């Protein structure tokens, strides 16, 4: 030996590893591994979790009669609020399972691990000496997860207001959220929608255009590695029917005539989009709701005329009253 | 560290009992004297300077003595703010008396326990 | 009283001619020597004027 | 010079000021005039629509509450007792902006481009460690003195608005903060999670003033150090030493101060009284339950001797630590503390007897008033949930404060990464 | 149940200390 | 009224400051 | 592309006049709608 | 030919600074004289409801549709 | 409201808070004046 | 009946992960 520390540092920072294990990665594997082992055990076999603190539970496990679509990891009890609730603060194992302990374990380790993934990205890109900005493009789903799992709960006052980890659980969260805050008319959610449809659309456009122009591609290969001449043949003419549509829309909006603005714009669109909606979800965490119109049209007789906004307010009311077991005397509320 | 020089000391029970007897005798004072108006000035300031100095400690909220005298000082102060220049019913003087007695009993029974 | 209104009106129309006056006095390269004096005495006047309206505020 | 050929455009015209030290001083000092101008204008504009008998949060006041907490213009009970102090600060800011603006337009249209070949005492560069550490040292000492201004206002010029006095809150002069560091630095060892809170759990003005004593003196101490002490070897190898980097380092701190500012305004109640800002998040709900408990007990039958169709609690229930708290969807709240609620608690929490016969007038009216205007908001400033009709209008000023400062904090995180990458790219160089 | 408390504290400090000593190990 | 005049004046003072400079060559 | 001489009708000419004339009519409509009292 | 050059060509200005106001004013009068309501069949805002009726006009037959609208309009609905 | 020996300035303050933004607005016209860089 | 089917299909996905990482086709 050379005294294990020197071997250990070479082992960690090696880029000849099949899977890079950096110094972020050294935190990342235990956290992500804990999160996933707890998740699959909980999803399969966590007994029903009381979620309103009235001793009426909800089953999310698969051995208690769910399928893939109806199952979930049920969030923490409403009694707990925002308290930190490790397993040694409970007094028995069965009551830690009855109050929804594991859910907090999963999300805390998951956010740590998914942050370290971004770190590990930045570090490896630093070793190969390339412009390290793949990480800022990833910071958009990461920002989104902070907003949905950590911040909206804090803003409302409890982790009982978090998103369940399950398929129908997400749908339940979405519907209830629209009921209490009117997300559709929030302009930031609109920026979000725009961003992901536009991302999908520009993905199809780019792909279709590129695969029509490529001709043949070959790069020299050796018996242990790769070559140093990347050959590539493409078509190099286009017509004036993609000059009134593509040419004088893109040269004018990109602010360049250069091809290097294509791939800069491709990533900018959805990233900005998902930041905007990630920001919006947090502003409703402090209850700044979106536009809603009731009684924006009245005639000069003094009778009200309805509009589409009022129909959506009716449907929202319908969802919202169904969500409320707690009392029938509630005038003005949340949080 | 560091208590006010307005009479108080660091040992709660002592300056508490003192403050209790002071304001007991103070509200026991006739209203046909022109010093009553003066009395309310020192009453109000010593209320504030006790409560704000002793509210800070977290331990003594697990006692009953502090929690009950708190209510007492609060009712006194609330009537003070409710009618500044008008004395208060003797219903509330009996109520104030009640919880002073029970606070005193509680201080003395927690001294040994 | 009359003198207090005279001051506040005078101050606001003074500040309003001065807000155009001071940048161009610095900006113009032609005859900076002559402009420096008037902006000096105007600044003096303007702070004096806010004092007198402020001191007559306590009587009005 | 004054046209392209320095490597930037006209939307990075600001970037032409990096080496032009006099113009750069000019831009900052003129910008500072704008901040003061906005303060003065907004305050006067807010006074002009203020009614001095209707509270400071159904109208949309956001900056006169800041004046009120310094004890200016409020008497005992949390009311307005004349609107004249608001006017004094309003026009004081407004006129000082003039002379700020005068010096700005002077240094940015006439003054020397280079302040290094004027004098060496206001000269600087972004590579000379000694000048820049002296500027930092001066800014530290003046900030430390500024912090001590609030212990002065709290001690000598008539106290601050104490929310925890027993009349319902009133102005009070602090004549004893606590300097025993075990409290002051103790808050920073709390966990941020519920049941305690981090430093957004502080709840008496004594810790506030005493912490200000400690921070003021330590800031002046560090400011005395950083004039007489040049940067050390390990330090000079750790960072980049360029001029845009310092702006990056600053941006990284302002990002964090934003998120904790939102926590401060949204949760805390002692350095943000609830009679000048609206009801807090938890306290609204708590008041609603307490008002209802009183109402349905004095008319009808008791409900803290009766369990409902819930199977645990009806109006009162036990916590996960066995403590009597409100029931409903408001059992997520039991850490809350307020000046109107504590006189109803015993050592075990709520005792229904106390709720029956220890109610004072201000408690009950304040609670029912708070209950009506729970913190809801929207961009068109329509009251209630975004299902309700135009029958009630309200947004809580706390909602606005929190949301805007959170949004800008995120954008400063983007800008921090932007200037960080800029600095690193410049300093490495790669072909240098 | 307290052995659990100490085993998580211990294993956690181990991982955190090797990550912080790692960035100073070049 | 004599209380709309200033809002009217203020509102048109912007381009005056720059038109007076384009003549007096304090900028091009 | 289209000759610089540009006779009165041109592919370009109709394209920019079937998106100019209705819009100036319609923006004049909407502007008038702003001062209708509810 | 760049659009900037033909837009600031004298030939454009001489005709178009006469026709542009005419179009803006023609739109403005199409709304202001009350005609916009009479061409597109959009009700005036004091008249969506009849005196007698508190119910909405609703179509219930396709071949006697215009007949049902003609009836609804005479009763001032 | 304002004091009523300063009360004529009710309309004046209805526009004060927005002159900051008009400074940004003036910046651009300075760039439009010099035809840009 | 149903749940065994669910976990078996899960298990062979994660196995397929392992196969795609440590046994990819050598591209020559
Ligand atoms: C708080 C302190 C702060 C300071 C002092 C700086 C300082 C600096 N930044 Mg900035 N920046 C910050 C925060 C800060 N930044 C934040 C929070 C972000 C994220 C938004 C950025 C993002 C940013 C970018 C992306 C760029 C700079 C650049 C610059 C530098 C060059 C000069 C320049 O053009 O600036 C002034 C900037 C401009 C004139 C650009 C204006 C661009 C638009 C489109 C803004 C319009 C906003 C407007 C209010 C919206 C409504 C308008 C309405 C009429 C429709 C400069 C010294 C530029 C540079 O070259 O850096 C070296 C460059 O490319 N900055
Ligand atoms: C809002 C804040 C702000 C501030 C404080 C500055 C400040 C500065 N910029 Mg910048 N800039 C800004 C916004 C700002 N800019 C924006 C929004 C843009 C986008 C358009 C730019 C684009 C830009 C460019 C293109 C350039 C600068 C340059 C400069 C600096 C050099 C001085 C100069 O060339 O003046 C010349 C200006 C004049 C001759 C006229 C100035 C008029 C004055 C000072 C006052 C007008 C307001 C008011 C009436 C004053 C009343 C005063 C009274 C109350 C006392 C100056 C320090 C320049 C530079 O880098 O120089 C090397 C350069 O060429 N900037
Ligand atoms: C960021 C801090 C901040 C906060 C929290 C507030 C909060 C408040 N202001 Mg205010 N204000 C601010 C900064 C701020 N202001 C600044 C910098 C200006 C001067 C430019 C003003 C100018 C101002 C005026 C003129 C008025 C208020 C008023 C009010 C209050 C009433 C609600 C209302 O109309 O709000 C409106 C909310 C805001 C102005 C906060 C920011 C709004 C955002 C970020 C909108 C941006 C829209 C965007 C450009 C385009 C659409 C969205 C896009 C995504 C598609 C509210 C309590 C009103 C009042 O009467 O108070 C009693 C009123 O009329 N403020
Ligand atoms: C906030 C930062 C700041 C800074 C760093 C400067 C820096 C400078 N300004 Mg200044 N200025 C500012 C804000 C600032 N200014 C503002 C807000 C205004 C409007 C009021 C002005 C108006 C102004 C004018 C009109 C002039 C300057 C001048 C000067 C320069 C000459 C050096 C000199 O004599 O200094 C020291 C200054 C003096 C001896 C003159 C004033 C003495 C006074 C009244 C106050 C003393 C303040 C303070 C107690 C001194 C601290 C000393 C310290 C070592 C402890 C210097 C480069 C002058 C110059 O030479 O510019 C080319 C000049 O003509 N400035
Ligand atoms: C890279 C590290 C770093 C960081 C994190 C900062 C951060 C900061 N700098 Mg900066 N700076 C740096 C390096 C850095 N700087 C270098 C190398 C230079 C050149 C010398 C500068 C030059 C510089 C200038 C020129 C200025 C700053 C200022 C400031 C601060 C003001 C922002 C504000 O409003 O907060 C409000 C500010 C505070 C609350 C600060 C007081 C902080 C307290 C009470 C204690 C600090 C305790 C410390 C963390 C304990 C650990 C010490 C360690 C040795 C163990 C911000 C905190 C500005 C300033 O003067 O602020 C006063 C300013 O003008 N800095
Ligand atoms: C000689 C030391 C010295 C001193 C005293 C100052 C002082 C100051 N500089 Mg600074 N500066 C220095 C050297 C110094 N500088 C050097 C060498 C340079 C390089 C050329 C600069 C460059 C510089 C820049 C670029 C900037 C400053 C700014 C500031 C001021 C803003 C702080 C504030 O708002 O305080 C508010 C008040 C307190 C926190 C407490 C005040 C407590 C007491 C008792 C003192 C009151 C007097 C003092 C002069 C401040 C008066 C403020 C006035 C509005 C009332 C400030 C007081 C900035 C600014 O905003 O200036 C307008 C800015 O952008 N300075
Ligand atoms: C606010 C402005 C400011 C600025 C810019 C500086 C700038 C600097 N100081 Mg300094 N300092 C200041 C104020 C300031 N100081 C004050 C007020 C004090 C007195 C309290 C000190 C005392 C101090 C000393 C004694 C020394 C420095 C040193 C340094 C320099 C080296 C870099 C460094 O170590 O960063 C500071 C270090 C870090 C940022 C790294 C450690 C970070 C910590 C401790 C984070 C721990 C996080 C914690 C566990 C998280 C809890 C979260 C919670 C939610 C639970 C740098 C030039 C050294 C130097 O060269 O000075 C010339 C030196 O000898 N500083
Ligand atoms: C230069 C320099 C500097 C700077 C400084 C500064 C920044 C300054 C500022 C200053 C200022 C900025 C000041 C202030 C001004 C203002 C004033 C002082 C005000 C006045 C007013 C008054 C007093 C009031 C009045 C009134 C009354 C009384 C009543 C009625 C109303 C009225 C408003 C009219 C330094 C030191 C850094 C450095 C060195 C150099
Ligand atoms: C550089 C530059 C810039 C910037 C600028 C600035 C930033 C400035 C500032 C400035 C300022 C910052 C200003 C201020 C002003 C103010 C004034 C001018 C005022 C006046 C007034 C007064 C002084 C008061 C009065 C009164 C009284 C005393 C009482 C009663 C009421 C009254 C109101 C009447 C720009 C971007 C634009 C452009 C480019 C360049
Ligand atoms: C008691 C009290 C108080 C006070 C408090 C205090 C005293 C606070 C402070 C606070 C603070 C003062 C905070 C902050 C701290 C600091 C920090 C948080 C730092 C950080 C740092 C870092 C994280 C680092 C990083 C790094 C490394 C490691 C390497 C190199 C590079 C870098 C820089 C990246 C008050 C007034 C509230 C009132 C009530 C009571
Ligand atoms: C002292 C005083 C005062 C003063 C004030 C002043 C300082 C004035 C001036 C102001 C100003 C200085 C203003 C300005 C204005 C400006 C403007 C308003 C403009 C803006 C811009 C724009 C609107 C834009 C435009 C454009 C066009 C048009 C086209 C294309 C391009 C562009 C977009 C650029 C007063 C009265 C408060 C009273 C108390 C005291
Ligand atoms: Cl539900
Ligand atoms: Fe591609
Ligand atoms: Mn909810």
């Amino acid at each position: 030996s050379a005294n294990l520390w020197e071997r250990f540092c070479n082992w960690v920072t090696s880029t000849d590893n099949r899977l890079y294990v950096g110094w972020f990665g050294v935190i990342m594997i235990p956290t992500l591994l804990a999160a996933t082992i707890c998740f699959v055990i909980a999803f399969i076999a966590a007994p029903p979790v009381d979620i309103d603190g009235i001793r009426e539970p909800v089953s999310g496990s698969l051995l208690y009669g769910n399928n893939i679509i109806t199952g979930a990891v049920v969030p923490s009890s409403n009694a707990i609020g925002l308290h930190f609730y490790p397993i040694w603060e409970a007094a028995s194992l069965d009551e830690w399972l009855y109050n929804g302990g594991p859910y907090q374990l999963i999300i805390f380790h998951f956010l740590l691990g998914a942050s370290c993934y971004m770190g590990r990205q930045w570090e490896l890109s630093y070793r190969l000496g390339m412009r390290p900005w793949i990480c800022v493009a990833y910071s958009a789903p990461l920002a989104s997860a902070f907003a949905v799992f950590l911040i909206y709960p804090i803003g409302q006052g409890s982790f009982s207001d978090g998103m369940p980890l399950g398929i129908s659980g997400t749908f339940n969260f979405m519907i209830v959220f629209q009921a209490e805050h009117n997300i559709l008319m929030h302009p930031f959610h609109q920026l979000g929608v725009a961003g992901v449809f536009g991302g999908a659309l520009f993905c199809a456009m780019h792909g279709s255009l590129v695969t029509s122009s490529l001709i043949r591609e070959t790069t020299e290969t050796e018996s242990a590695n790769y070559g140093y001449k990347f050959g590539q043949e493409e078509e190099t003419y286009n017509i004036v029917a993609a000059h009134g549509y593509f040419g004088r829309l893109i040269f004018q909006y990109a602010s360049f005539n250069n091809s290097r603005s294509l791939h800069f714009f491709l990533a900018a669109w959805p990233v900005v989009g998902v930041w905007f909606t990630a920001l919006g979800i947090s502003t409703m965490a402090f209850n700044l709701n979106g536009f809603n119109f009731n009684h924006s049209v009245i005639d000069a007789k003094g009778n009200v005329i309805n509009t589409w906004a009022d129909i959506i307010n009716r449907a929202n009311l319908g969802m919202e009253v169904m969500h409320e077991r707690n009392a029938h005397n509630f005038p003005l509320d949340l949080a | 560290c560091a208590n006010v020089p307005t009479g108080l000391t660091g040992n709660f029970r002592e300056d508490t009992l003192a403050l209790i007897s002071s304001l007991r005798e103070a509200i026991a004072l006739p209203e046909n004297d022109p010093n009553k108006k003066a009395a309310q000035a020192e009453a109000r300031k010593k209320l504030n300077d006790f409560f704000a100095l002793y509210r800070r400690d977290d331990s003594l909220r697990s006692l009953s003595s502090f929690m009950t005298m708190q209510t007492a000082l609060n009712s006194l102060a609330g009537h003070y703010s409710s009618y500044p220049n008008r004395p208060l019913p003797e219903k509330l003087k009996a109520r104030l008396e009640q919880e002073f007695k029970q606070v005193e009993l509680a201080l003395d029974r927690e001294a040994k326990s | 009283t009359i003198l207090f209104q005279l001051a506040l009106a005078a101050l606001v129309i003074l500040s309003f001619v001065m807000v155009i006056g001071v940048p161009v006095a610095y900006a113009s390269p032609q005859d900076w020597d002559r402009s420096k004096q008037l902006i000096f005495l105007g600044s003096g006047l303007w702070i004096a004027l806010v004092l007198v309206v402020g001191v007559l505020n306590f009587f009005v | 010079r004054d046209q392209e050929s320095s490597g930037f455009a006209w939307w990075a015209g600001n970037a032409r000021l990096i080496n032009l030290s006099g113009k750069l001083l000019g831009a900052h000092v003129a910008h500072a005039g704008l901040i003061v101008f906005w303060a003065g204008a907004m305050t006067l504009f807010e006074l002009a629509h203020f009614i001095p008998e209707k509270p400071m949060y159904e109208q949309g006041l956001i900056l006169i509450p800041h004046i009120a907490t310094l004890g200016w213009g409020v008497g005992p009970g949390g009311e307005v007792v004349d609107t004249f102090p608001f006017f004094v600060v309003g026009v004081v800011h407004l006129i000082s902006s003039a002379v700020l603006g005068f010096g700005g337009v002077y240094h940015a249209i006439r003054g020397p481009e280079t302040l290094e070949e004027y004098s060496s005492f206001f000269g600087y560069d972004w590579k000379d460690k000694n000048k820049m550490t002296t500027i930092l040292g001066f800014h530290l000492i003046v900030l430390g003195i500024g912090a001590l201004l609030l212990v002065a206002k709290a001690m000598f010029f008539g106290g601050l608005y104490d929310t925890w006095a027993p009349g319902g809150g009133d102005v009070r002069v602090i004549t004893n903060p606590t300097l025993d560091p075990r409290v002051i630095f103790g808050y920073l060892l709390k966990s941020p999670f519920g049941g305690e809170g981090w430093i957004v759990s502080v709840n008496n003005l004594e810790d506030v003033v005493g912490g200000h004593i400690w921070i003021g003196l330590i800031c002046i101490a560090g400011g005395i150090w950083h004039i007489l002490t040049t940067p050390f070897g390990w330090a000079r190898r750790a960072f980049i030493w360029s001029g845009e980097a310092y702006l990056s380092y600053s941006l990284g701190a302002l990002s964090m101060m934003g998120f904790i500012a939102t926590c401060f305004v949204w949760f805390n109640n002692t350095v943000y009284p609830s009679e000048f800002y609206g009801p807090t998040g938890p306290e609204a709900s708590q008041a609603q339950a307490m008002t209802f408990l009183i109402r349905d007990q004095k008319l009808g039958a008791n409900v803290g001797s009766a369990q409902g169709p819930t199977g645990l609690g009806k109006y009162l229930m036990r916590s996960p630590t066995g403590e009597i708290i409100f029931g409903g969807e408001t059992m997520r709240f039991w850490d809350f503390r307020g000046p109107w609620l504590e006189p109803l608690r015993g050592p075990n929490g709520l005792d229904l007897n106390k709720i029956k016969n220890d109610i004072q007038p201000w408690q009950e009216r304040r609670a029912a008033e708070y209950m009506t205007h729970a913190p809801l908001g929207s961009l068109n400033s329509v009251g209630g949930v975004a299902t309700e009709i135009n029958s009630v209008n309200f947004v809580s000023p706390r909602s606005w404060l929190a949301t805007s400062h959170f949004v800008l904090a995120f954008f400063f995180l983007v800008g921090h990464l932007w200037h960080a990458g800029r600095a690193r790219a410049a300093a490495a160089g790669f072909e240098k | 149940m307290e052995t659990l408390k100490i085993t998580v504290y211990i294993v956690v400090t181990f991982f955190v200390l090797l990550f912080v000593f790692g960035f100073l190990s070049g | 009224i004599a209380q709309l005049t200033m809002i009217a004046m203020i509102g048109i003072a912007g381009p005056m400051i720059i038109f007076l400079l384009a003549v007096r060559r304090g900028n091009l | 592309q289209e000759p610089v001489s540009y006779p009165i009708f041109t592919v370009r000419w109709v394209a920019v006049h079937t998106l100019a004339v209705p819009t100036i009519f319609f923006l004049g409509a909407i502007a008038a709608m702003q001062f209708i009292q509810r | 030919r760049p659009f900037s050059d033909i837009i600031t060509s004298v030939r454009y200005w001489v005709i178009h600074s006469i026709t542009i106001p005419a179009l803006f004013i023609a739109g403005w009068l199409f709304v202001s004289t009350g005609l916009a309501y009479d061409v597109f069949g959009t009700p005036r805002p004091d008249s969506y409801y009849a005196q007698e009726q508190r119910s909405i006009p609703l179509v219930t037959d396709r071949f006697e549709a215009k007949q049902q609208v003609e009836t609804f309009l005479e009763q001032l609905k | 409201k304002l004091p009523e020996a300063y009360a004529i300035f009710d309309p004046l303050v209805d526009v004060l808070p927005v002159i900051p933004v008009l400074f940004l607005a003036l910046a651009f016209v300075w760039q439009a004046a010099v035809g840009f860089r | 009946m149903e749940t065994i089917t669910y976990v078996f299909i899960f298990a062979c996905i994660i196995a397929l992960f392992f196969f795609a990482i440590f046994f990819r086709e050598p591209p020559r």
